[PDB]
């Protein structure tokens, strides 16, 4: 039911600040020329990027390639993950390795610091399915959410 | 001008990546301790020929094939990159 | 940009170019090409006309349904001008007459009317204004046509400083009064320009933000001696080789104005008279070494 | 229920009206915006509520086979009236 | 008398399709998903080929949805994905193939609704 | 039963018997014979057999199918040989109809049947025009229904309903011109098929 | 501001919490002058003199395969191994747990409805939020 | 992989037909320009003929080549017998079609299509 958000508050035109400091519509040519001008004048640590929660992989690698071409490596996300130890070197560090379907094979589930009902409703529905049909045992560490 | 990132691609089961799998199992931890702030992105994918990607400054890249390499050749290819500065 | 004028489509008949253009003088020689090109890409065209609606019929097929709108207007009525321009983003003035009449002299058609359109357009907030002047426009010309063009060119610039002013040479084309004029004949150097080139330049001037505030000179690629041109026309027409003012203009050497941008500065490549002469003069044949160009 | 906008254009019963900067209103210059002024939402609201002595009533819109498919309306709630989904007539269980 | 031809079957030059609508299109080969609003499965038997969706815009006069895409409505039906792939290849379209999703066999037991000591016991009928 | 079409067993048996008769006489070419529940007989043949089979049915004393009612094609893209060529024939002597079917693809010529029926001339021109099936040894094979210079074969299932080009009069060039198609209102595709099976008798094996 | 495309308006690759790569399809095109997000960056790179080496969706997807081969294996779950090596590197540096209890950001259904920019803009979700808080 | 031929049994035979068709088209252009009173030059007409042939230079299937020649002969017949009108001949030149941009940036500015 959130799709109706796609019809509201949409960004439909490029905007740049005017002399009064206000965002104003402009052409693609003009908006990108301003961005390219600044990009050419900076290097390394002076350029950074932050990716939000809905960004796709094609955009993620395009932006990484562009910043790398000015020798920047400050490609950041908003969601933290500890980089201590192996960090993101090993995929198994940051994945749901058992898979979603694998929950139906588990005999004990330990939930830590999560409310899967609202963080991953369909994942939580798969836990309930195993709880109902496989007699799965679920333990939780954190607030006693329903 | 030097190195920025290493990526190692391999298959989880194909024999051609057996030498790479041994290297990771036995050498990656030691290599990681020596280069603590260097990204060494290991990415396993089924039925890919193993490869070693090196990314240098300003987005220049080089790839060396590790197919049917022994764990020693993998070490050598790793050293050839950890001292190169393309 | 208002949401209704964001471009959409693939630039064809049913597309939305985003242009809302009021074209004064749309029912003449140059108007029919300007409207056609606008309607080709899906522009909204407002056509104010003084003539009978029967005389605007050739403009109807040039736009998708709803894209050509016709309004009555009078050059001397500023309210009729206001009605026609108050919704447009560009106003194109092609009003002219190659002769004077009892009701409209060269001063009315090339000074008062263009200035009134420019003023009303400025008041109504129209962002782009395109005014066609003449290459040979000159206060000290022997032709009162070319004298009025100079005065009008001055007034339009003063009244609408951001107006794009375009100064063509004599334009050749199917419905011209240049090649057809010579073919109907029973020192001076000319640099005539093709109608489609002039039209393409006008359309590009609308799409080019640099065109604002500039004066262009639209001329052909080659200069000819008038005698050699008429000789060429007669040969192409397979023919054995009017007013006082018209004759003055035809005998006025085309000016050389390197300090102005031209068709090339708008992306249009000038078309040689040799490639289009037969297109115009074929109808004159009763059922060819080209003119010598000034180097 | 025709109302006009600041620009003067009549507002249709679907709420349509061109906004101030919309070029498309040039189509009405010298002509007119066709607007039906018998707003059905205002007309049905003028119909009185029908009092009935049963929990369930049927509506066919009037005229037998000239009306709409016959539907049965439950009138058990006393907070609101029963409204026909086809024709908008309202019903209420008396007492 | 027959001849021998080893060339990959390619008919792009004799179909009359404009070059733009061969090279730049992406055919999608797939079995349509069951419409979740209904339980019938009869619309999930065959393979379909559709093309990438392109721009639709509002007609200035009426607000109708206009298009410049001549393949916007083209949907082809195939008995097998091999037939669909073969058709796409000979027509020069690049394609994506999505493996058919088949509902897995479920284990159903009405008696489980009344289990003596399992969570499957239902509180209402 | 007032609403149900009555069966005709006698005609079903007669047509079945004749279908075997044809298959026995031309085994070289006949691949399948079937009689529909509304009593229409279809002979499915190898494409090499177009001329021998059609000649036999026209000339044999127990056939005498002297009239070519119709000749057409069906495009079935899922088939290796996408085009099905259908001949509908009429025998006045025996007051009967028969349908002969064969197949071809986009690159394999079919033998023109003009020698057997002069009626075939234009039907084969139309099949070439609308489907692009080439007929070998046709006296004059060329487009018949489409515009001159028209590109493509419209009746193919992968040809779009509205085509690729559209025409208008352009005043600048003073002639009718062809340009890529743009529609003010796109044709609205409807998904009509019910997700529920309608005819059990035709269910395919899983 | 560079207007990009939402997930309903592009064919883009997302990887779920299992590491499974999936791709959206274009349902409608982006509104107004908005553009496909990778194309904006590709266009920006050309204007800035550092043109990226891919011009199409398939070419930028070939680039994704160079960086991480699993990113183009659509619908497949590529297993990850070496939990033992990761656990070794996890120990060699020691951090201390804070005394704060683990509290999830969403304790009740009211927190569920608006978490990103699309749902924050949805009037339907606002109605849901109002319904459960009132 | 054994198939019924159309006219040609192999590429060498097929390419003979192609050359014969090209000669017929090459010699027909001057008559076409005069007969249809075209405003293009004989060189333009022949440059267009070459361009139409050249775009099919990668075909290696003799059956496809035969169909292209067959269709090319039909098009030539329509022209010589003046079944085409002037509009049909001039459709090869796309005079009223605006220049479609090719580079990435130009396409990016105008729309979403690749
Ligand atoms: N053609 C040429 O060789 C050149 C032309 N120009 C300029 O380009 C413009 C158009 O040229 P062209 O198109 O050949 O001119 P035309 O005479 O062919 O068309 C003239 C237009 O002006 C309108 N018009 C004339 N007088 C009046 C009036 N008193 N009140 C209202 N409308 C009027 C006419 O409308 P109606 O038909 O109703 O009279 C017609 O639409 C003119 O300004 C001309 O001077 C400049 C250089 C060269
Ligand atoms: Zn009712």
């Amino acid at each position: 039911f959130a799709y109706d958000g796609l019809k509201r508050q949409r960004l439909t035109e490029p905007m740049v600040r005017n002399e009064k400091g206000l965002l104003t519509h402009t052409t693609w040519e003009d908006a990108l020329s301003r961005v390219a001008g600044m990009l050419q004048s900076f290097q390394g640590n002076d350029v950074a990027a932050i990716a939000g929660g809905l960004v796709d992989a094609e955009a993620l690698i395009a932006l990484k390639d562009l910043l790398n071409r000015v020798d920047s490596d400050t490609l950041c996300t908003e969601e933290v993950f500890p980089t201590a130890g192996a960090g993101t070197d090993l995929r198994s560090n940051y994945l749901l390795n058992t898979t979603i379907a694998g929950v139906e094979e588990a005999d004990v589930v330990l939930l830590v610091g999560t409310n899967p009902r609202f963080e991953a409703p369909l994942f939580n529905a798969r836990i309930r399915k195993s709880w109902l049909h496989n007699d799965l045992k679920v333990a939780l560490i954190g607030s006693p959410v329903d | 001008l030097g190195l920025r990132e290493i990526r190692i691609h391999l298959c989880q089961r194909s024999p051609g990546s057996q030498g790479v799998r041994d290297f990771i199992e036995k050498r990656y931890v030691e290599l990681k301790k020596a280069n603590p702030d260097l990204p060494i992105l290991i990415r396993e994918c089924s039925d890919v020929q193993p490869k070693l990607w090196a990314r240098y400054a300003f987005g220049q890249e080089k790839n060396v094939s590790l197919n049917n390499f022994s764990a020693d050749q993998v070490t050598r290819a790793l050293e050839n990159v950890l001292s190169s500065k393309a | 940009l208002h949401h209704a004028v964001i471009p959409h489509g693939k630039g064809g008949r049913s597309s939305v170019s985003g242009i809302v253009a009021t074209v004064f003088g749309a029912t003449g020689f140059l108007g029919r090409y300007v409207v056609n090109h606008l309607g080709r890409m899906g522009s909204q065209v407002i056509v104010p006309h003084r003539c009978e609606p029967y005389d605007t019929m050739h403009l109807r097929p040039m736009g998708d349904l709803g894209q050509i709108i016709f309004m009555d207007w009078n050059g001397r009525d500023k309210d009729s001008i206001r009605r026609a321009v108050e919704h447009s983003s560009v106003v194109i003035n092609l009003v002219g007459r190659e002769w004077e009449t009892q009701n409209f002299d060269f001063e009315d058609v090339f000074v008062k009317i263009p200035q009134a359109i420019a003023q009303v357009s400025k008041e109504a907030g129209v962002e782009k204004f395109i005014h066609i002047s003449h290459l040979n426009a000159d206060i000290k010309s022997s032709s009162k046509y070319l004298r009025s063009k100079a005065v009008g060119e001055k007034e339009v610039r003063e009244t609408f400083p951001e107006a794009t002013i375009i100064k063509p040479a004599e334009i050749f084309g199917r419905e011209d009064r240049f090649l057809n004029y010579f073919a109907n004949i029973r020192k001076t150097v000319k640099q005539p320009v093709y109608i489609v080139d002039v039209t393409k330049g006008i359309i590009n001037a609308i799409k080019d933000p640099d065109a604002r505030g500039k004066t262009f000179a639209f001329v052909g690629p080659s200069r000819y001696l008038l005698f050699d041109l008429v000789q060429y026309v007669f040969a192409v027409a397979h023919r054995p080789f009017t007013t006082r003012d018209k004759v003055e203009r035809i005998h006025t050497t085309d000016k050389i104005l390197p300090h102005l941008p031209g068709l090339e500065d708008l992306g249009v490549e000038a078309t040689p008279l040799e490639l289009k002469a037969i297109e115009v003069l074929r109808r004159h044949r009763t059922y060819v070494q080209p003119a010598k160009t000034i180097p | 229920g025709v109302r006009t906008s600041p620009t003067g254009e009549k507002v249709t019963h679907t709420g349509q009206v061109y906004d101030d900067g919309d070029y498309r209103k040039v189509r009405f210059v010298g002509r007119q915006k066709e607007v039906n002024e018998n707003f059905a939402i205002d007309l049905i609201a003028e119909q009185p509520v029908s009092q009935v002595g049963s929990r369930v009533i049927s509506c066919d819109g009037g005229g037998g086979a000239l009306g709409h498919p016959r539907v049965y309306i439950n009138l058990d709630k006393e907070t609101k009236t029963g409204t026909c989904g086809y024709c908008g007539l309202q019903f209420r269980q008396q007492h | 008398q027959l001849i021998t031809v080893d060339e990959k079957l390619d008919i792009t030059t004799i179909t009359g399709v404009p070059e733009e609508h061969i090279k730049t299109r992406k055919a999608r080969i797939f079995v349509p998903a069951r419409n979740n609003m209904q339980s019938g499965v009869n619309n999930t038997k065959k393979w379909k080929m559709e093309f990438d969706t392109r721009e639709r815009w509002e007609n200035p006069l009426m607000g109708w949805a206009s298009t410049a895409d001549p393949l916007s409505n083209l949907v082809l039906t195939f008995s097998t994905k091999e037939d669909a792939v073969a058709f796409a290849e000979k027509n020069g379209w690049s394609y994506d193939v999505e493996e058919r999703k088949v509902p897995k066999p479920k284990s159903k037991s009405y008696g489980a609704n009344f289990s003596w000591n399992k969570r499957t016991r239902v509180s209402t009928k | 039963r007032p609403t149900v079409r009555p069966r005709n067993d006698v005609a079903h048996k007669q047509l079945s018997a004749f279908g075997e008769y044809v298959a026995e006489i031309l085994p070289k070419y006949v691949q399948q014979v079937q009689v529909s529940c509304f009593n229409e007989l279809e002979i499915c043949i190898h494409p090499d057999g177009v001329i021998p089979v059609l000649t036999f049915l026209r000339d044999h004393s127990n056939a005498q199918f002297k009239s070519l009612a119709d000749l057409t094609a069906v495009d079935i893209p899922t088939r290796q040989n996408r085009f099905e060529i259908v001949y509908n024939l009429l025998s006045l002597r025996f007051n009967s109809r028969i349908r002969v079917k064969t197949y071809t693809d986009e690159l394999t010529p079919i033998e023109s049947s003009v020698p057997v029926y002069k009626a075939a001339n234009w039907y084969e021109r139309e099949i070439w025009d609308m489907f692009g099936v080439f007929f070998a040894n046709h006296p004059d094979l060329r487009r018949i229904l489409t515009d001159y210079g028209f590109e493509g074969h419209p009746f193919r299932k992968d040809f779009p309903l509205s085509g690729y080009v559209e025409l208008r009069y352009d005043d600048e060039v003073k002639r009718v011109v062809a340009e890529p198609v743009e529609l003010a209102q796109e044709f609205r595709k409807f998904d009509l098929n019910s997700p529920w099976e309608a005819f059990p008798a035709y269910r395919q094996p899983p | 501001i560079l207007p990009g495309a939402a997930y309903t308006e592009k064919s883009a690759t997302y990887v779920n919490t299992e590491g499974r790569a999936q791709q959206t399809k274009v349902a409608v095109t982006p509104p107004g002058l908005a553009r496909e997000d990778w194309k904006i960056i590709r266009a920006l790179s050309e204007i800035a003199g550092m043109t990226l080496p891919y011009d199409t969706l398939d070419q930028v997807r070939n680039r994704l395969e160079e960086v991480s081969p699993n990113l183009v294996r659509y619908d497949d779950v590529e297993g990850a191994n070496y939990f033992q090596q990761a656990s070794e590197l996890s120990k060699l540096v020691n951090q201390q747990l804070l005394a704060d209890p683990l509290v999830p950001p969403q304790l009740t259904i009211k927190d569920f409805y608006m978490t990103d920019s699309i749902s924050r803009a949805s009037q339907t979700m606002a109605k849901c939020v109002k319904a459960v808080t009132e | 992989t054994s198939v019924k031929p159309i006219f040609s049994r192999d590429m060498n035979e097929a390419k003979r037909r192609v050359r014969e068709l090209y000669r017929a088209w090459y010699r027909e252009v001057p008559n076409t320009v005069h007969l249809f009173q075209l405003d293009i030059s004989v060189k333009q007409g022949r440059d267009k003929v070459r361009e139409m042939f050249k775009k099919n230079a990668h075909i290696t299937d003799p059956r496809v080549v035969d169909l292209l020649v067959i269709k090319g002969k039909m098009e030539l017949e329509e022209t010589i017998k003046v079944w085409k009108q002037r509009t049909h001949v001039m459709r090869f030149f796309h005079e009223t079609e605006a220049p479609r941009p090719k580079d990435f940036l130009s396409k990016f500015y105008v729309g979403h299509d690749p």
